[PDB]
């Protein structure tokens, strides 16, 4: 096979195809991670709401394992490489040991992955930032996010994709320990509609709940968007 | 013997410008059966009709590849296959696997559409045709089902008759075999149309 | 040797697989194909090469597993394609092979996202692994399941795939994406599913009428199923529809081709009364 | 042989029943080990082998179907499927290294209409599987030392109509004659019905 | 670029990608130890990007086995797959010979790996710091990219690595107590670092001689050594 | 770029394969074969300029099989190495068909070789002119009939009635086609055969030769092993070219 | 050994290494054929460097099995590899389906095999077009392959020198009713135009698909066909 | 099975009888024992009916495509040598006993092939059950130089020794000519076995086998 080596060290330290994988994170669709005291919340944006794409509901958070999810940014075509590698290693752990691999475990799978890339001759690194969330089996909310350097770290929350610093820089000035599932989901979209088009119809998102995921409808999600885009205007109207 | 484990019968039948193949409904392990409505007969396209006969577990495993090979070939040559080729096919897949074989005895029926000449082969487990003008038969009623056919058969038979004499030979065969019976499902090819019966015979 | 190595499978600064945004391009240069997804079946309308006097038929006996632009997958999943054909026919080949696969192990036709899946995993590998080109091809997988329907499937160099009501790939699919999404609405007979597939096809290449000779179109519909044959396995259950890929012959197109050639008449004299 | 299960397909559900006996040589460890594997909501396997090759042979068959779940968002794939996919699993096996799995499965679900579009086969679905990979849509099948005095018991009384009510006095009828006729003390059967609400554990017949 | 291959020398006789990795060890987070007879310390400034970071999860710091800890320093998923390999060994060792795997032992099990790049494309982007008790009594190990596994007395690497072997020089002494040693550690990380250190900002842990047990100190204990300075 | 690997050029040359018919010119040896009615010649030059160098020992004509032997012209050891690949692919064909491998395919398969080296990149074409000559049975009556089949590092086998390679190839090639239009070429005699060649040698690089400056292959209907001609029968021929 | 792809993509779309290897493949000596009802005839031209060079020893169309053969333009070796493999196809497929293999299926496999020489490691593609003419139950074929890997079934063609005016002057004596030995003489005639000095039986090669077998035309069946031109 | 070769002075004629068995049955009375290998070269097949059909294809297939590389007609060492290696790798697994005739260039050619890779170049030949007692009436009539028309009557008769003398041997002769130019293959060259007693046609008219189920399907 083809193992010439792709990721190599430059002069000044940086791996350039490790930095150009982050380049294809920032430019990839923006996605928001939020740990409450008995609710995960992960969040991405849509490409918008073109009139051909199927009515049908494609979801663009991806379930791994019942109790874990996991949302990207960067290259669609890579990250469904990670998922159905995460989906394959969460079926693998099942059969070896009885018990459901916990979102702290799987993390560290797909980021020794996400590594292997940046250290393997053949392959350019998964140009793919990943935000994982789920519940253990005892209980514990666990968020997560690996970018493409392999390096997996956990949140209370978290944002990847366009304007991933912008989020996390306003997320850090208002975000609350203890947050209820709808303070939560309230906090997911406000964060998100920071960056993302002033729309409702783009964002999706997902409440992980200990053994009750649930995706809110176009239904539930304007109530939320129309309350936060309320918000957005009475601190508009203080600066 | 495992040929005879899962039990079972097929024949065919050449009459003019048309065929019959005949199954047993009978599936068993050894003397005890598991169901009476397990007829062996399956149909690649209109005008070849293929039996198997020996080990369930390789009827079935094997088949499935056929359909898969049959299939492949329907797409990639943009046409149905005919009786010749699916019949060498066959041998080419029994002889792949000489050594390890699959415990399987095609019997194939097939006709010509234009011409209306019949083709009939019976494959042994490591892929020998047998390709004969008459008749062809296989599993554990084969040696009854020989006696039967070679008296009753004649040349250029008509569909109904031939027919009458296949399901007469598979039945009266059947009654001497414990491994096979539970009547029998033929199938009657002609260029213009296919005819599935369904017989009534013992419940021994 | 490794002086003269392309980097095929490398990023560049700014985050993008060259070789594969080129790929792309390579497909922009194609024949366009349009797909609509409607609720009685599916329509792939594609532009065939101006046929030389000379060209022949291949007289394939079977008419409906392949033509110029449309290729047949398996019984229930159909396809157009779109860049470099050589490497089309090898992912079609894949892709057969692989609804096939599926269908021995577990004797039931393959989900039309699956495929879809597998034949995308085999294109992203060629951006990743291996420092080759990118298979330049998108597909337009039509197909159905149980499961969601009669569903339509873009596909890319990338692997990136996205299911659509009604998409285009090909010569003018900017211009098919601005007039299909004016023209598209949820309930549609595959009548007017054929009629907007030829008039899209027919403005993006820029013709007075629809020239029979230049379009092809394929239709991915349920039809009665005549060979159950019950007897053979009594408690297997054949469904009474069944999906049958169908290429048009070019007299079988004519009264669907001659309906669009009358609604771009009916619409240009509309245009000659907006400026009355 | 030991341990005997027993499966049979009415109108609207099928039933299942497994030997609760867990034994070791000749030793009665306990009565009191669930055979029948829940493979989805709507599909179980009643598999009667040595525990070895029944554990890692439903294990397998469930993860692999979990994972199809997982990759085809939510699908519940059909029981004709799950059946040729164990099938074809058996059978590979009887032509590997490892040799076959030697385990006797009743393989029951009930296919449910999966969306609007669904044509295929509504209702309930049994399938007896050999350890060679003999697939077989059945009405009624058994595995194991009671299985004939059942199937033969069958037979006699079943019919395709029974009641949920007259399929736990049949069940009963099944499981006391295999406790009458078989001396391997199968004394303890644990009974799951397959309906299109789901799998329920029937508790009054044992 | 990809003008020079992966093993090529320069013309002053380093390999060019060993040159560079050591570079990007420069730009990481500052972590370091100091070998005191009564047992030896790691600190490692945690460098976490935001508030939000549940900050025990991105761990500079990570047993090994009992009575060995690694600090890392650069790129940190390359580290994982470091300490990984050498918990592994760590653990075979311990199957092998019923016994405590050396500290020297399991620094070359980990060099094992570092020098095998053409099987990797690259070397690893990470120098370790370990520490740990044996027979020889509490040692403290540096791997490079290199491959050149050095026991050290007391060595910082990382970004103001070169600032904190200054203060080493003039401060540090072989009979030192651990709670001197825990004292320095943290004297040197605040000088050092950029943020303001506080309790989570950084993680400290220290294997004593008497026991011969990781302690990986919880931001309460740490508190206690910001107090008496 | 187009150059130094084996790929196109924007006018459809693989550059690397028109610098291997370069390397065929370069030592300035010159190769002469000529099929006459009953045998096969090929003279090599065979120029050793070192008083030192034993003669013996420098040979362009090695035998590939007792049948067929062959004439490398080009870089030396890229000959030797084609012979070798040459008689590996003879005892093949020998065990495999348990017959002589027949020149036409000997030619064909080492065609076949040499392409493989113009495809794959980082292979570089042998610098040579395989000159195969031998007998090859006709299976009308029986009758051994004499062949030369050369191979040239684009792949491209061909059969000869005679042929040149080497230095002055074109110069050679049209003394020998200026007088294929005077006699018939294949209804000569062995000894008229080797005086157009030993002729047209002589015509092509401008001097006359001695017995000792060229070794001479040679295969018969009546002794069809390849035999090399001794030096005393060269000068019988080269006495012959100078009379007349 | 050198597994990296050598045809990739322009900034523009095209595969140059294929544009470059379809220019290899216009450049070689023209090769036609024309299908009529009853058969197909291809006619090349085997233009030899010399006259020394034996006429009989070139072939520029071959028997690829009884029922099919091709002719080809530009790299004969490269032609060499297409037609050896196809031999072997055409004989695989046989074994199997005791069958002779349909042209359809024949220049699907050579199309795959002219493709993995664009997309796979190391290689460059084939720089020759072949001209495969044969019969099947689904009558006579004509069928260019490329170096692309595409392929077209043809009434008529030409491929090499002449054949944008060969395939100009093919299109004005093509009828759709023309019958074998008609098809002969207008094959034969189209090579003619082309032509500088005069044709023979040593200077073409003419091969014929005729009732159910391909023959190529032996030096008196071509001498008896040049002599009505 | 018995099959014969004998080299006779234009060729060889080979033999065969036609009963293909199953245990203690005749599955087919004409099944055809001579494979065409090439244009010049017949081979007759004793042993597994399988393994004589399979690796007989191979080399006729291996020859066929040899005689395209070459442009020569496939010469019987060359098929023979084939069949050795092929026999000799698989250690008489591969149960083929061949007698392969033919005539090349060199002259009339006929081998044979035991299962285990064995070669007996010889005048005239047998295999298969019946062989013995063919190789009887073949050492007992044999000479050399005969003429096409004895050398076909004495192989007939060798076969007829193995037809009645043996059970797994039957039927008819097929008799096969390779001459330096042609291979005529004349099936049922002898019938011997004829029809003893004509075949008393029962008579079940349409309706009598009892059908629960019927389903016609129309094309």
């Amino acid at each position: 096979s083809y193992d010439r080596a792709i990721t190599v060290f430059s002069p000044d330290g940086h791996l350039f195809q490790v930095e150009y994988a982050q380049e294809a994170v920032k430019k990839g669709l923006a996605a928001v991670g939020v740990l409450g005291s008995d609710s995960v919340v992960i969040a991405v944006e849509k490409k918008s709401a073109v009139k051909l794409q199927d009515s049908r509901t494609i979801r663009k958070i991806y379930k791994v394992d019942a109790n874990i999810y996991l949302a990207f940014a960067g290259l669609s075509a890579d990250a469904r490489v990670l998922i159905n590698k995460a989906q394959l290693e969460c079926q693998r752990f099942s059969l070896n040991y009885e018990d459901t691999m916990d979102v702290d475990m799987l993390v560290r799978y797909v980021a020794g992955v996400q590594q292997k890339s940046t250290q393997s001759g053949g392959s350019r690194p998964f140009g793919v930032a990943t935000v994982i969330g789920g519940f253990n089996e005892d209980g514990k909310p666990h968020l997560w996010k690996t970018d493409p350097s392999g390096m997996c770290s956990a949140w209370r929350a978290v944002a990847i994709g366009r304007h991933d610093q912008t989020v996390i820089e306003y997320m850090e000035k208002s975000y609350k320990d203890g947050m209820s599932r709808d303070e939560c989901v309230h906090f997911a979209i406000k964060s998100l509609l920071e960056v993302v088009e002033s729309g409702s119809r783009n964002i999706e998102l997902l409440v992980l709940q200990y053994k009750e995921a649930r995706y809110l409808t176009e239904e539930e999600l304007q109530k939320f968007v129309v309350e936060v885009e309320k918000e957005r205007e009475e601190e508009a109207a203080a600066k | 013997s495992i040929m005879a484990y899962s039990g079972g019968s097929v024949m065919a039948m050449a009459g003019k410008e048309c065929f019959v193949i005949i199954s047993d409904n009978r599936l068993g392990e050894q003397l005890k059966t598991i169901s009476t409505e397990v007829p062996k007969l399956h149909v690649v396209n209109d005008s070849i009709v293929y039996g198997l006969t020996g080990l369930r577990t390789d009827q079935q495993t094997f088949a499935n590849k056929v359909q898969f090979r049959t299939e492949m070939y329907k797409l990639r040559e943009e046409r149905d296959i005919t009786g010749k080729a699916f019949a060498a096919m066959i041998t080419s897949m029994l002889y792949e696997a000489r050594f390890g074989p699959w415990f399987v005895e095609p019997v194939i029926g097939s006709i010509d559409k234009s011409t209306g000449e019949v083709y009939l082969c019976a494959t042994d487990l490591i892929g020998a045709p047998c390709e004969p003008e008459d008749y062809v038969c296989a599993g554990t009623a084969a040696e009854s089902l020989h006696g039967m056919c070679e008296a009753l058969w004649r040349p250029g038979m008509s569909p109904e008759e031939l027919f009458e004499i296949a399901a007469q030979a598979m039945l009266s065969a059947c009654d001497r075999d414990s491994l096979s019976g539970y009547g029998a499902v033929a199938m009657i090819v002609t260029k213009d149309k296919v005819t599935t019966r369904l017989i009534k015979g013992r419940k021994d | 040797s490794h002086r003269y190595d392309s980097r095929t499978t490398t990023f560049s600064p700014e985050g993008r697989l060259y070789q594969v945004e080129y790929a792309v391009e390579a497909i922009q240069q194609a024949g366009t194909v349009i797909g609509v997804c409607t609720k009685d079946g599916v329509v792939l309308a594609g532009e065939k090469m101006v046929p030389h006097p000379l060209f022949d038929s291949e007289s394939m006996q079977d008419k409906n597993t392949s033509g110029e632009k449309m290729y047949k997958i398996a019984e229930h999943i159909g396809c157009s394609v779109a860049g470099v054909t050589s490497d089309a026919y090898a992912l079609l080949n894949y892709a057969r092979l692989s609804a096939l696969r599926h269908q021995y192990t577990f004797q039931e036709p393959m989900a039309i996202e699956d495929l879809c899946r597998i034949l995308c995993d085999e294109k992203q590998l060629y951006t990743q692994y291996g420092g080759v080109r990118p298979y330049g091809v998108s597909f337009l997988l039509v197909g159905w399941d149980r499961y969601y329907g009669y569903q339509l499937y873009s596909t890319e160099p990338s692997g990136d795939y996205s299911a659509w009501s009604a998409y285009a790939i090909g010569q003018n699919d900017q211009v098919a994406h601005a007039l299909l999404k004016k023209d598209w609405h949820e309930s549609m007979t595959l009548e007017d599913g054929m009629l907007l597939a030829l008039r899209v096809l027919g403005k993006t290449m820029d013709t007075a009428k629809i020239d029979l000779d230049r379009v092809e179109v394929a239709v991915m519909r349920k039809v009665p199923a005549s060979n159950i044959d019950q007897l053979l396995d009594p408690f297997k259950h054949h469904p009474k529809t069944t999906p049958r890929f169908q290429i048009l012959t070019r007299s079988e197109l004519k009264p669907h081709a001659e309906r669009a050639d009358q609604a771009r008449e009916a619409e240009e004299k509309a245009e000659a009364e907006r400026q009355r | 042989m030991a341990e005997t299960a027993i499966a049979f397909r009415c109108k609207d559900y099928v039933m299942v029943a497994a030997a609760g006996l867990n034994a070791f040589y000749y030793i009665k460890i306990t009565d009191a080990e669930d055979k029948i594997t829940q493979l989805d909501t709507h599909q179980l396997v009643a598999c009667t082998g040595e525990n070895g090759p029944r554990v890692n042979f439903t294990e397998y068959i469930k993860c692999n179907l979990a994972l199809n779940r997982m990759r085809q968002h939510g699908r519940h794939s059909s029981c004709e499927s799950t059946a040729n996919f164990m099938r074809n699993c058996l059978a590979s096996a009887i032509r590997s290294r490892e040799g076959a799995y030697q385990v006797n499965c009743l393989f029951a679900g009930y296919d449910t209409p999966v969306s609007e579009d669904d044509d295929g086969v509504v209702g309930p679905q049994l399938f007896y599987m050999d350890y060679l990979g003999t697939l077989q849509a059945v009405p009624y099948g058994c595995h194991g030392y009671g299985a004939c005095f059942v199937t033969a018991l069958l037979d006699r009384l079943w019919r395709p109509d029974l009641s949920q009510q007259e399929g736990l006095e049949l069940m009963q009828k099944c499981c006391d004659e295999v406790k009458r006729r078989v001396i391997i003390s199968n004394s303890y059967f644990f009974v799951k019905a397959v309906t299109k609400n789901g799998v329920e554990v029937i508790t009054a017949v044992h | 670029e990809y003008d020079r291959g992966v093993n090529t020398f320069s013309p002053e006789g380093r390999i060019f990608q060993i040159e560079y990795a050591v570079e990007a060890i420069k730009l990481g987070s500052t972590s370091l130890g100091i070998r005191t007879p009564e047992g030896v310390v790691l600190a490692a400034e945690k460098r976490v990007p935001s508030t939000l970071v549940v900050p025990s999860s991105m761990s500079k710091i990570m047993e090994v086995d009992s009575h060995i800890a690694a600090v890392m320093s650069g790129m940190v998923a390359d580290a994982r797959i470091l300490v990984e390999h050498a918990r592994v060994e760590s653990q075979n060792h311990r199957f092998t010979y019923n016994e405590p795997m050396s500290v020297e032992s399991c620094t070359l099990a980990t060099c094992d790996l570092s020098i095998q790049f053409g099987l990797m494309s690259r070397p690893f982007g990470v120098s370790l710091l370990i520490a740990g008790v044996d027979e020889k009594g509490p040692q403290l190990w540096q791997t490079d990219p290199s491959g050149t596994h050095t026991r050290y007395d007391a060595q910082a690497i990382g970004g103001g690595a070169e600032a904190a072997q200054s203060v080493f020089t003039e401060r540090y002494h072989r009979n030192m107590t651990l709670e001197e040693g825990e004292t320095l550690a943290v004297d040197i990380l605040k000088q050092v670092m950029e943020d303001q250190l506080s309790p989570e900002n950084i993680e400290v842990a220290v294997v004593r001689a008497d026991d011969g047990k990781l302690h990986m100190y919880t931001p309460t204990e740490i508190k206690a050594i910001m107090s008496r300075m | 770029f187009d150059k130094y690997i084996t790929v196109f050029s924007p006018e459809g040359s693989l550059y690397q394969v028109e610098y291997a018919f370069k390397a065929v010119t370069y030592p300035g040896l010159l190769t002469v074969a000529i099929r006459c009615k009953d045998a096969v010649l090929v003279v090599t030059q065979h120029l050793i300029p070192d008083r030192l160098m034993r003669p013996d020992s420098v040979t362009a004509l090695y035998e590939v099989t007792p049948n067929i032997g062959c004439c490398m012209t080009g870089r030396a050891p890229d000959g030797r190495a084609l012979v070798q690949r040459a008689r590996e692919e003879a005892s093949d064909y020998q065990y495999r068909y348990g017959v002589e491998i027949p020149i036409a395919v000997l030619a064909k398969r080492m065609g076949d070789k040499a392409q493989v080296r113009t495809q794959q990149a980082g292979l570089r074409p042998m610098g040579v002119v395989s000159t195969f000559i031998g007998m090859d049975q006709s299976d009308q009556d029986g009758s051994l009939k004499p062949q030369i089949y050369t191979v040239d590092p684009a792949g491209w086998t061909g059969g000869h009635i005679a042929c040149a390679a080497g230095k002055k190839q074109v110069e050679a090639m049209a003394f020998l086609e200026k007088r294929q239009k005077s006699t018939e070429l294949d209804a000569l005699t062995q000894k008229e055969a080797a005086m157009i060649a030993l002729a047209a040698l002589q015509s092509a690089i401008g001097t006359a030769v001695k017995a000792k400056e060229v070794e001479v292959g040679r295969c018969t209907a009546a002794n069809p092993a390849f035999q090399r001609v001794p030096n005393s029968e060269v000068e019988e021929w080269l006495t012959a070219v100078a009379e007349a | 050994e050198a597994f990296y792809g050598l045809t990739t993509f322009s900034p523009s779309g095209k595969l140059i290494q294929i544009e470059y290897a379809t220019t290899a493949a216009g450049k070689g000596t023209t090769a036609l054929g024309v299908k009529a009802t009853d058969g197909v005839v291809i006619a090349a031209k085997k233009k030899a460097p010399s006259t020394l060079v034996d006429a009989s020893s070139i072939q520029k169309v071959f028997v690829l099995d009884e029922h099919v053969g091709c002719t080809y333009s530009g790299m004969g070796p490269d032609c060499r590899v297409l037609i050896d493999s196809a031999r072997k196809n055409c004989q695989q497929y046989k074994l199997m389906y005791n069958e002779p293999i349909p042209i359809s299926q024949l220049v699907r496999k050579i199309s795959a095999i002219y493709q993995e020489f664009t997309q796979s490691g190391g290689v460059r593609p084939f720089g020759c077009s072949l001209l495969v003419a044969g019969v099947d139950a689904n009558g006579y074929h004509l069928y260019q392959v490329d170096p692309s890997g595409t392929f077209w079934a043809w009434k008529a063609t030409a491929i090499g020198t002449g054949s944008p005016d060969a395939k100009a002057f093919l299109e004005k004596r093509y009828t759709v009713d023309m019958e074998l030995e008609d098809a002969v003489h207008t094959a034969l005639l189209t090579l003619k135009e082309g032509f500088d000095g005069q044709m023979t039986s040593e200077n073409t090669q003419v091969g014929r698909v005729v009732e159910n077998r391909f023959e190529i035309l032996s030096v008196d069946q071509l001498r008896d066909y040049l002599d009505q031109i | 099975t018995t099959i014969v070769g004998v080299v006779y002075r234009d060729g060889v004629v080979l033999g065969a009888d036609t009963r293909a068995t199953e245990g203690s049955i005749v599955a087919d009375k004409r099944c055809r024992k001579i494979h065409y290998m090439a244009p010049n070269i017949m081979c007759c097949g004793a042993g597994t009916s399988a393994d004589t059909e399979a690796v007989t294809n191979m080399v006729s297939s291996h020859l066929a495509l040899h005689r395209l590389e070459t442009g020569k007609q496939s010469r019987v060492l060359e098929a023979l040598t084939l069949l050795k290696r092929h026999l000799y790798r698989y250690q008489g697994h591969v149960s083929a006993a061949l007698v392969l005739g033919g005539v090349d260039v060199e002259g009339p050619f006929l081998a044979t092939i035991a299962p285990h890779g064995s070669t007996d170049r010889l005048p005239f030949v047998t295999m298969g059950s019946g062989s013995i007692a063919a190789m009887a009436q073949l050492e007992a009539a044999y000479k050399d130089n005969m003429t096409c028309e004895e050398a076909k009557e004495l192989v007939a008769s060798a076969i007829r020794k193995g037809i009645f003398n043996d059970p797994y041997s039957g039927t008819q002769v097929d008799v096969c000519v390779i001459t330096k130019d042609k291979t005529e293959l004349t099936i049922g060259y002898d019938k011997p076995n004829e029809r003893m007693y004509p075949r008393q046609e029962v008579l079940l008219p349409p309706g009598t086998t009892p059908v629960l189920k019927e389903e016609i399907r129309q094309l």
